[PDB]
């Protein structure tokens, strides 16, 4: 019995009929991956899809909406122009940016090639999203014994706790997670940085070694368990004076 | 019909959208892992496989280079995934870095993803270069 | 010449073996805990106190990143898309539309 | 004859020097974690460090080297010196005139920064507006 | 030489820095009006709120 | 580098601290001009 | 002092040269005499334009290759042909048949375990492997980069010592041994030979080729295949090492275009044409079967053995010809290890089981990835469903 | 997996030597952990003393102050 | 124990602060 199977054609009866290597044809099973597996929280729409056919080139706009921050999402909205044939990207224009992401998009968006301009658009948006579930893990871990309040725009956390040894000292650590966009320089990704620094009654510790313990913590206990072990070295020491 | 023409051809459109990002997944299915329940006959396949592709932009050209296929297929015994096949050349160590993602063995679609963007890297870094040196060569300063 | 043949072949497969990587990782693992322990029972003592060395000064900025984090939030102030003074404009144009 | 003979005597003092060394670092690296930081001196955060690399062998440098690539980490590495001998700030600001030139310069401009913030009262409606 | 073609890099995002540090210094003492309008503002806005 | 008449010891000493030295003062003179590098790139961003 | 240079004569047969330049076509002997004249010179006495002139006259005289062929052995050079010469012909031998000679392939390890990606910076590569085996043996390397394939063959060829035999002061040269380079790839290709000079060379190369961390050559693969086009095509730095048999069509990308190309020719919405594969065992009980399904089942077949539906390009001939592989499968029934030891023989494996499949001789529904040509040219064994190779 | 007999044999003697090796670097690392376990328990006993006895500290001094502040109204 | 100790010390401040 011959059959002929197209992108809308039943996963079971592709199963009947698969004596071949390539990737299943059921389109609905792969856009189910693409949207699910390879990119979640990604609400990506296309809405015109007009063509010049006299010139053989297809205009597509697209809104790609970063939805991993549910509260506040920044989306952006592409044009590209197709080849068709042979295919060339002749022109590609950003059409629209939401606001609370356009200037960092600004400054990477006037480099070249969107391939690296769409995906660090999606790993900024997921490591922004897990940096505001590292914050909220260690502010929950510290609420009750220390004081969590996060400033320079939830970028450091301040964790406060005043120590016996004096007159009641305060030790505060300030923690950061600057996230940075490359603009002027080594690769397209956006990159993070994690660094301490360590008060107590107003004197700020040296950061040379401060800084090798907290290459050392992290290094060695990941990220979010080195920041725990971070916060219990130096907001804790009667913990460890034994 | 023409309607289900209409949204199978927005769904193409769409996985199109989807292939401009450089690292999509794609289903597949080894024919020799498609057993039958023999309950009514639903067949079903016996060792998931897991297919990636790594589709660079040749900024020069204008162009999508051609894809880079790296395939997973699911282990019998403990269900993690593990490198079956991959179309990636050797100067590149998929090996060495599908090892050092998660310390060995891999089991969601992040690390999957997060080893897939580790060799995307590696696809960037020498078709950049090419592309440097091309560029060189194209506006005539050197020979 | 055999001999010399198989005495640099056992060069070569010492030299590069595995247990030989194992012993110098080892080592720089032993190293970096050793270093890191001293240093965390430093810092733990000149946080609560009996020291007995400096280890709590900072006056030359060889390595100083509040610079970079003062900067960043200067530039996320005035910001001229979303700011501080285009948000209260968007507040402006809020009230303005719940109002008239 | 005489000079492959020399050849091998060379060789064969090289093997026996580095089964030596591997030997003695084996040795050395046994003794260093007896009697280093085993002891009572363990700081006690390095207790969890201690149970997976020597007690039990997971949640460790694995989870770092997930990390490093998941968020695109880097840290404030570690100044590379040897045999013990610590970094001379001195020495090092001599070596570059123009670091202390950034450190006056970052202050200045740290200050117009601040003082630019402090009128423009962003922290005092922040709270206010929520 | 290394260190050298260092320094000059450096010293030269340092011109830029004080470049922009003086295009940056605008002298002012509007702040207390700005607290006053804002006091006034969060006082009614709670007086509003409280409705 | 490894460590160890008196003088030339003592200048070899002396040029391999040195040497040391300038490894030192590369890497942080690296490290703080990619600091600096960042940090002019947001500046010229905020003036664009 | 005890490296050879590329000027020393050493005691060669001129029956065996003779023989050996006969299989040379003419316009490569012609490059070969106007290079070797213009860089060493020769006894035959004339200026190099000279000397192209004669080779001209002799080129449009039509002359046979055996006339130059004497001139070149007997008056160009009667004493004796030097050490570059009798490189550089062979290696022009195995530019002209590359199907007579065998390979191995070794992977570059290093330190920890990572292969290394070896690098070369050829003419300080050849002085410091010339200056390392100089101290074994009187030795003398020559490389050289293929027309076609992006490699870098070498030739090391060693000389040994030597009723009255009355008075030769001879060199013997020994059958040449190489050892090819890719361009950026662990895997290092290298001539069949298991006696003490081959695990000498081998032993220096990786000694020459480190120089920041030691590293050693691990055998991958202990059966030889000829033809180094197809030993580049299997464990080289391509696209189609790690993807063969029913996974070429990933290796050559035939099935899938640019994400950026028309919409309308995707595979989604045009369709393909395939049958229903009957899960039931019915292949064991069966006639003149309708030719469009059996074109069917025999492209089917062409599928699973090379991956194309049209394949690569009689037409079962595969991508890289297999001579000898060696598959050992283990299974589990109920608490019991049971191996089963198929060995395979021939000019291609896969091609002949392929012809087999087409007989109906079997069943490609249930013949096997590893059956199929996957991983191609590694012999293995196969527990729990996953090819492992030997070493 | 191995092929000849010699081979099988070799193998066979060095995986008998490193489960050997195994066992007895298990019974080292399970001394080891054992000796960590009670220091860990030790010095968590040793904290919550310390920490108790300060908190006891800090209670007399919640009363000092009440006291003070009642004399003073 | 450490939450009893931190408003303990809390504590200990609001009756400083309150304090001359």
């Amino acid at each position: 019995r011959v059959e002929r199977i197209n992108g809308l054609t039943n996963l079971q009866k592709e199963l009947v009929t698969k004596y071949d290597t390539l990737p299943l044809l059921n389109m609905n099973l792969r856009l189910s991956y693409l949207r699910d597996h390879t990119y979640p929280h990604l609400q990506v729409s296309v809405q015109s899809r007009d063509r010049v056919h006299n010139d053989g080139i297809e205009v597509l706009v697209v809104n790609y909406k970063f939805c991993r921050n549910t509260m506040n999402p920044f989306e952006i909205q592409f044009k590209m122009f197709y080849k068709f044939e042979d295919s060339t990207l002749l022109k590609w224009e950003i059409l629209r940016i939401s606001t609370n992401v356009r200037l960092k998009a600004k400054q990477l968006l006037a480099t070249r090639n969107f391939q690296k301009c769409l995906l660090s658009l999606y790993e900024f948006d997921k490591i922004k999203s897990k940096k505001t579930g590292i914050f909220q893990n260690l502010i929950n871990l510290l609420k009750r014994k220390t004081r969590c309040y996060l400033m320079n725009n939830s970028d450091s956390l301040i964790v406060e706790r005043v120590i016996r040894e004096g007159r009641l000292t305060t030790i505060k650590l300030q923690i950061n997670f600057i996230i940075t966009m490359p603009g002027e320089r080594n690769c397209f990704l956006p990159m993070s940085k994690i660094s301490i620094a360590l008060w107590k009654g107003g004197e700020r510790f040296n950061q040379i070694d401060l800084d090798e313990i907290c290459y050392g913590l992290i290094k060695e206990y990941g990220v979010k368990t080195g920041l725990k072990e971070i916060c219990n070295v130096c907001l804790f020491p009667d913990m460890y004076a034994r | 019909s023409t309607s289900d023409r209409s949204e199978l051809e927005d769904y193409i459109v769409l996985e199109n959208v989807y292939r401009m990002f450089g690292i999509t997944f794609f289903p597949l299915v080894d024919p020799i892992d498609l057993k039958i329940k023999d309950a009514s006959g639903e067949i079903f396949v016996d060792r998931e496989m897991l297919g990636i592709r790594l589709e660079v932009f040749s900024e020069r050209t204008s162009q999508f280079e051609k894809p880079h296929y790296v395939l997973l297929k699911k282990r019998i015994k403990s269900n993690s995934w593990f490198l079956f096949k991959h179309t990636i050349p050797s100067f590149i160590d998929v090996q060495g870095i599908f090892d050092d993602t998660n310390g060995g063995l891999v089991i969601s679609h992040d690390d999957a993803y997060l080893f897939a963007k580790r060799v995307f890297l590696q696809l960037v870094e020498v078709q950049k270069r090419r592309q440097i040196f091309k560029d060189l060569e194209a506006k005539k300063i050197i020979h | 010449n055999q001999q010399i043949i198989s005495v640099r072949n056992e060069i070569q497969e010492l030299k590069a073996g595995k247990d030989w990587h194992d012993l110098q990782n080892e080592q720089a693992k032993l190293n970096d805990k050793v270093k890191l322990n001293k240093r965390l029972n430093d810092l733990t003592s000149t946080l609560l106190g009996k020291y007995e060395g400096s280890q709590d000064s900072e006056d030359d900025s060889i390595r100083d990143d509040s610079n970079i984090l003062d900067i960043a939030h200067f530039v996320d102030l005035m910001d001229p898309y979303n700011g501080l003074l285009k948000k209260i404009n968007k507040i402006n144009e809020n009230l303005s539309n719940e109002l008239q | 004859n005489e000079r492959l003979e020399a050849i091998l005597s060379r060789e064969q003092n090289l093997l026996e020097e580095t089964r030596k060394l591997c030997m003695n670092l084996k040795t050395n690296n046994k003794k260093r974690l007896t009697e280093k930081l085993i002891q009572k001196d363990l700081h006690p955060v390095l207790n969890k460090a201690m149970e997976y690399t020597y007690g039990l062998e997971p949640d460790g440098p694995v989870t770092f080297r997930n990390d490093s690539h998941e968020l695109n980490l880097m840290l404030n590495d570690p100044i590379k010196s040897t045999a013990d001998v610590r970094l001379d700030k001195e020495e090092v600001l001599s070596l570059l005139p123009s670091l202390k030139e950034y450190t006056k310069k970052s202050k200045e401009l740290k200050e117009t920064m601040g003082q630019m913030i402090s009128d423009s009262h962003e922290e005092e409606i922040k709270e206010v507006f929520v | 030489q290394r260190l050298q073609i260092l320094d000059d890099a450096i010293q030269e995002k340092t011109s830029e820095l004080a470049e922009f540090e003086n295009m940056v210094r605008s002298p002012s003492a509007g702040d207390n009006a700005i607290p006053g309008l804002l006091q006034i503002i969060q006082s009614y806005i709670n007086l509003l709120e409280e409705n | 580098l490894p460590q160890m008449d008196l003088k030339v010891l003592s200048e070899y000493s002396n040029l391999r601290k040195d040497l040391i030295l300038k490894c030192q003062a590369l890497q942080i003179g690296e490290s703080k001009l990619s600091d600096i590098l960042s940090q002019t790139n947001s500046i010229n961003s905020l003036t664009t | 002092e005890l490296r050879l240079e590329d000027n020393y004569v050493p005691t060669s047969d001129t029956l065996v040269v003779f023989k050996q330049l006969m299989k040379l076509p003419v316009t490569v002997l012609y490059d070969l005499t106007l290079s070797w004249f213009a860089k060493f010179g020769g006894s035959f006495d004339g200026d190099i334009y000279l000397l192209t002139e004669t080779l001209d006259l002799l080129i449009e005289k039509g002359v046979r290759r055996n006339v130059i062929v004497n001139r070149i052995l007997y008056v160009y050079w009667p004493d004796g042909l030097n050490v570059f010469q009798l490189a550089e012909i062979d290696c022009h031998l195995m530019i002209s048949k590359p199907e007579k000679f065998k390979w191995l392939p070794s992977k570059a390890l290093r330190g920890d375990g990572k292969p290394y990606v070896v690098k070369l910076q050829p003419a300080k590569f050849i002085e410091n492997l010339q200056t390392d085996l100089a101290k074994i043996y009187h030795c003398h390397v020559y490389m050289f980069k293929h027309p076609s394939l992006p490699v870098l063959i070498t030739r090391i060829q060693l000389f040994d010592s030597n009723l009255d035999k009355f008075q030769g002061k001879p060199l013997i040269s020994r059958r040449p041994y190489y050892v090819a380079f890719p361009l950026n790839s662990p895997i290092i290709f290298h001539s069949v030979d298991k006696d003490i000079y081959a695990r000498l060379v081998l032993q220096s190369i990786s000694r020459t080729i480190s120089e920041r961390e030691t590293i050693i050559f691990k055998p991958v693969q202990k059966i030889p295949v000829k033809s180094i086009h197809n030993i580049m095509t299997l464990l080289g730095p391509s696209r189609f090492a790690e993807s063969m048999g029913p996974w070429e069509c990933y290796a050559s990308a035939n099935f899938e275009r640019s994400p950026l190309h028309d919409y309308k020719k995707h595979q989604g919405l045009t369709g393909k044409k395939v049958m229903v594969r009957e899960f039931d065992d019915s292949f064991l009980n069966d006639g003149k079967e309708e030719p469009e399904i059996r074109r069917l089942r025999l492209e089917k077949n062409m599928i699973k053995f090379k991956g194309s539906a049209n394949g690569v390009m009689s037409r079962y001939s595969s991508l890289v010809p297999i001579e000898k592989v060696g598959f050992t499968l283990k299974n589990e029934i109920n608490s019991r290890i049971i191996t089963i030891k198929l060995k395979f023989n021939g000019n291609d494996i896969f091609g002949g089981l392929h012809e087999l499949c087409d007989k109906n001789l079997i069943n490609i529904d249930k013949v096997p990835g590893w059956l199929a040509g996957e991983n191609g040219s590694f012999s293995g064994t196969i527990m729990n469903g996953d090819f492992q190779r030997e070493q | 997996r191995e092929s000849s007999k010699a081979a099988i044999l070799a193998c066979a003697a060095e995986y008998i030597q490193k489960l050997k090796e195994t066992d007895e670097a298990n019974i080292e690392k399970w001394t080891l952990q054992k000796l960590l376990s009670e220091q860990n328990a030790s010095q968590l006993a040793s904290a919550n003393e310390k920490l108790q006895e300060e908190l006891g500290n800090a209670y007399k001094e919640i009363e000092y102050m009440k006291r003070v502040l009642r004399k003073e109204g």
